[PDB]
DNA sequence: ATCGGATGTATATATCTGACACGTGCCTGGAGACTAGGGAGTAATCCCCTTGGCGGTTAAAACGCGGGGGACAGCGCGTACGTGCGTTTAAGCGGTGCTAGAGCTGTCTACGACCAATTGAGCGGCCTCGGCACCGGGATTCTCGAT
DNA sequence: ATCGAGAATCCCGGTGCCGAGGCCGCTCAATTGGTCGTAGACAGCTCTAGCACCGCTTAAACGCACGTACGCGCTGTCCCCCGCGTTTTAACCGCCAAGGGGATTACTCCCTAGTCTCCAGGCACGTGTCAGATATATACATCCGAT
């Protein structure tokens, strides 16, 4: 056997932050892990394509922000952009 | 003297029951045998993991449920409640499967 | 150990159950053959890609990951089996 | 008029025509030569050099490669050497 | 920040910044990767996961259970409009379907 | 098999009426390696030039083109020191229906006039394109010091 | 004495004439004005290259042609020859654009 | 300033498109629905086109941006670049 | 094949092997690119292009024309079933529509 | 002078003259051919790279491109393209 | 407009079982300090082309009328499918046994990345002549009211 | 079943135009040669689980009888798009004029890949335990024939 990676612990921590009482089964863990991987792949691929179009050779924060703006719908885009900007601002200092 | 329902009520009860639950609706062994028969044509002497068959069954059931959901609307559009093969063909043509 | 015409294993009650889940109240008598044909076509299309994936990797047992990849390639992503 | 042995042959191998295939360019040659050329030669008519990949791609599905109208006649009127080869 | 704690905590995030950064760097997306991209991506992922988990928990509480199951996730995703538009083509295993019947099919009064 | 029969029939065809200013023959018992002598065209700066070339037949024929190499060293826009000729017939559009007589006459024609469209070495091609007189004199010197 | 074509025979002539032709069908300046008015809402004071406007117009025409083909199929399915907004709505719902 | 330009899509301009599509007889309510769906599609394409234009710190909507937006939407276009 | 000559002619091809190799290297597709992939890719691309060009040329010659306008390309793509399946979602500029009318609409 | 730009126009013209010796092509169709070539190249390259990454590899050899061609192109086109590419590789190596 | 059977659905209580949540070892990957180089930010400048405007002519849009044909409402037929009961069939669960093959590990060699020199394949700019666009004339070919 | 008048479409012939194919000058990217770190091809071992079988249930499927309700064809009405003619409206072509920002070049700096060393976060593994599925027995919602 070898190490197999997943997002189980982080999803569990987020669930405990949101809903202190409820619990989560294994199939829900698999579904959430697959969804997270899918969204990560989508956003990263769109950001890479956006970087390649502009003849640049790097993926800065603004390209991820524009990819999020392109992918997510109108209502979720504002909240996602606000969360990302807040996280970046808190991290930079 | 005996009691029996009018045509249609049992159909509505079955619709409610099946939309309420989530279990699979195709028998496992016949579907596994059909999958093996289809696969043996492409490459002989194959083996299947216990999860690949389940994933195939889930995908097929979801696709068939979606197709019947579209077929019901196609049938209702023509002032009918019965679904017939022309409805399925029209839905497939519109969806782009064979257009 | 050859297998012949196992497509008849998708019996009429199973098709009626699937239609009931899909929201159909009344079903004609010629639906079953069309449903069997459509299911056979879809299975062939998915399994061809699955076999190609398992043959490029030099193996003899198809894994669920190959089926998931084939479904994603065809445009129907599936959660609950890794990825 | 019926064609004789001189006017019915596979020029690629210069051997008696067997299960021929007829290209749209009206050039005829025996099937094994056609198969080996279509997979291994330049994928064109060896005589007039016309691209024929579309024609064979269309006709492979329905198995209409062989020209039975002439193949059957040649086999019927020349049983001897067809039995020999 | 004081750059003394973990990078995930340095941005107020529960998702792993380092793992996302490594995945972007070695995932064959671009020649270079900026220092701020993984934080943004992890924040977006955490926000989306928190939203879906909150909706699933609400659906679970409505059903009187306490353990989230795929049916609850399917109900939460399909009931909301934004996530239904986002996950348009996604098929969820063992998720069921929304209960609905057409108005014509219902019996007359 | 069929390749050997075709080799025999083409040898018979060459024997019954050989083409002018070209003569080919097998090296020995085997039929795969042949050597051919060719006379230079009259309207060329290669007057009185006799050229020896070697041709090798693969296991499959005519479906692969045979490999040709000039034994001597010549100053021609489509030739190198290795003896291989940059001819599209030799590698690109070789056809099974084509006979060795056709390719030999094509090589003779290339000797008569070269093709600068796709030369193997372009330096001497642009040498030819620049001035005709000094290309003619250098070709005459090469063919006098090599063919004779 | 005046000569009038029967209702429904000039439509077939128009279909035959237009299916064999390939020019743009919508006027250029009205489409330019519509595109500029739509785009100025998202970000004010924008400039458009001619090629971009032409591409938008031609993509819109192709999309409308496909939608009308599907609408005609849906209308023929319901034993009719006219096309009505419910046909367009049903075609869009089946295609998944609206859902 | 420009407003109420949706009427630029005239009744003959929609009848011609329907005739190309293969429609014989048309009702009278089709035109408004066609205008609405065309407006929706144009807005959907222009949103991505403007996003592409603004990301590059530019001020002109190049046809390449429109082609990329159409390809992203799943309606790849041939002819204007790419 | 014999060395000491351009790569695009060693395989008997017409598309450039070197440009395809550079695109594969600098397209962010993978860390390393094999030496045989560009030749196979260029061969496939040239085969597809030759198919489309031959069909378009036949369509153009059917119309007594000596040039291939995009309408001929659209006719060639739509008429063939395989190319239509390959390019189902693609829209060709100024390609028009393949002529067809439903049998019901025709007069009786 | 304007900066250099790259396109597949000359190669498409060579192929066209190879199949149709006396039929020219318009520029508005040359652009469409170039876009088609670019799209097919992008599709095949992306599919091959994805396939290579799925097997924990770091090299795009002929096998990955061949399997991507088999997955992407329809049946008869896939067979013909595979045959052509195998012939081209065999001719190139020898 | 309901009444009462009768059916199925919904609701309250014991129970026991296996999957969920937490403790532990540890090792593999993540964090920290330092270095070097190139990718990107920024300032100047050129000129391509996009916006703005005028004049004309005319092909297309707008408007109104007559009317035939198509949408739609209603009705009668009877045939196909829903509903229920008796019987036959193979799915489903447990239990065990076997080995083909996925999976992990040590070797090292051949394939590919990296870099300097160089020149020819390929691109930008010109140009001219022929294939294509346009107009006039007539023959061809559906079409419809009248028989 | 048709004759024939009137209208739309195709063939043909002549004339002119602009853009596509060939050519020239040139700058930069592909080639070739050589070196070096390493990716995976291969042999070998392990041990997981996929396949095969057997025995016992009882749950789902099959066949058939009966009845009804809905698909379908037919008929009649009205109203609403279609074809046509006339008039108004702005599209389209050609022209002129200006300036804005797209594109390019040059300069410089600081951001991130690359390196090594150190340590702790999460994964594999194991175990206790209660959430929920099940069985069992009542309370109520709802369907159907008929007053
Ligand atoms: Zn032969
Ligand atoms: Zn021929």
């Amino acid at each position: 056997r070898s190490r197999k990676e997943s997002y189980s612990i982080y999803v569990y921590k987020v669930l405990k932050q949101v809903h202190p009482d409820t619990g989560i089964s294994s199939k829900a863990m698999g579904i959430m892990n697959s969804f997270v991987n899918d969204i990560f792949e989508r956003i990263a691929g769109e950001a890479s394509r956006l970087a390649h179009y502009n003849k640049r050779s790097t993926i800065t924060s603004r390209e991820i922000q524009t990819a999020v703006r392109l992918l997510l719908p109108g209502e979720l885009a504002k909240h996602a952009v606000s969360e990302g900007t807040k996280a970046v601002t808190k991290y930079t200092s | 003297k005996p009691h029996r329902y009018r045509p249609g009520t049992v159909a509505l009860r079955e619709i409610r029951r099946y939309q309420k639950s989530t279990e699979l609706l195709i028998r496992k062994l016949p579907f596994q045998r059909l999958v093996r028969e289809i696969a043996q044509d492409f490459k002989t002497d194959l083996r299947f993991q216990s999860s690949a068959v389940m994933a195939l069954q889930e995908a097929c059931e979801a696709y068939l449920v979606g197709l019947f959901e579209d077929t019901n609307l196609c049938a209702i559009h023509a002032k009918r409640v019965t679904i017939m093969p022309k409805d399925i063909q029209l839905a497939r043509r519109i969806r782009g499967e064979r257009a | 150990k050859v297998l012949r015409d196992n497509i008849q294993g998708i019996t009429k009650p199973a098709i009626r159950r699937l239609a009931r889940r899909g929201g159909v109240k009344r079903i004609s008598g010629l639906i079953y053959e069309e449903t069997r044909g459509v299911l056979k076509v879809f299975l062939e299309n998915v399994i061809r890609d699955a076999v190609t994936y398992t043959e490029h990797a030099k193996r003899k047992t198809v894994t669920a990951m190959d089926v998931v990849y084939a479904l994603k390639r065809q445009g129907r992503t599936l959660y609950g089996f890794g990825g | 008029a019926i064609p004789s042995l001189s006017e019915c042959q596979c020029g690629i191998c210069m051997e008696i025509l067997v299960e021929p295939v007829t290209l749209p360019c009206n050039h005829t040659l025996c099937k094994p030569c056609f198969q080996s050329t279509v997979e291994k030669a330049s994928l064109c008519c060896p005589f007039c050099r016309r691209r024929v990949s579309s024609w064979t791609r269309y006709h492979t599905r329905r198995n209409s490669l062989v020209n039975v109208e002439l193949w059957t006649i040649i086999q019927k009127h020349y049983p001897r050497e067809c039995k020999l080869r | 920040s004081a750059k003394a704690c973990t990078r995930s905590s340095r941005a107020g995030l529960q998702f792993p910044v380092g793992r996302v950064h490594r995945l972007l760097r070695k995932g064959n997306y671009s020649e270079r990767v900026g220092a701020g991209a993984p934080v943004y991506l992890a924040a977006v992922l955490e926000y989306l996961t928190a939203e879906i988990l909150e909706l699933a928990g609400n659906a679970a509480r409505d059903n009187k259970k306490t353990r989230i199951i795929p049916r609850h996730l399917q109900l939460a995703i399909r009931n909301d409009e934004e996530l239904n538009k986002l996950l348009g083509r996604v098929t969820i295993a063992q998720g069921g379907v929304l209960p609905n019947i057409q108005a014509v099919l219902l019996p007359k009064k | 098999h069929m390749a050997l029969k075709r080799i025999n029939k083409e040898l018979s065809d060459l024997a019954r009426d050989p083409p002018a200013q070209i003569s080919a023959g097998p090296v020995g018992d085997d039929m795969f390696h042949w050597q051919a002598t060719i006379m230079g065209p009259n309207d060329s700066p290669y007057q009185g030039g006799v050229f020896f070339l070697t041709i090798h037949f693969p296991t499959d024929y005519p479906f692969k083109p045979p490999k040709v190499a000039f034994t001597t060293r010549i100053y021609h826009p489509n030739i190198n020191s290795n003896g291989s000729i940059c001819l599209d017939i030799l590698r690109s559009q070789w056809s099974p229906a084509l006979t060795i007589s056709k390719v030999l006459l094509s090589i003779a024609s290339l000797l008569d006039d070269p093709n600068p469209d796709d030369p193997k070495v372009p330096e001497i091609a642009r040498i030819y394109k620049t001035d005709r007189d000094k290309y003619n004199r250098i070709s005459r010197e090469w063919t006098q010091k090599y063919a004779m």
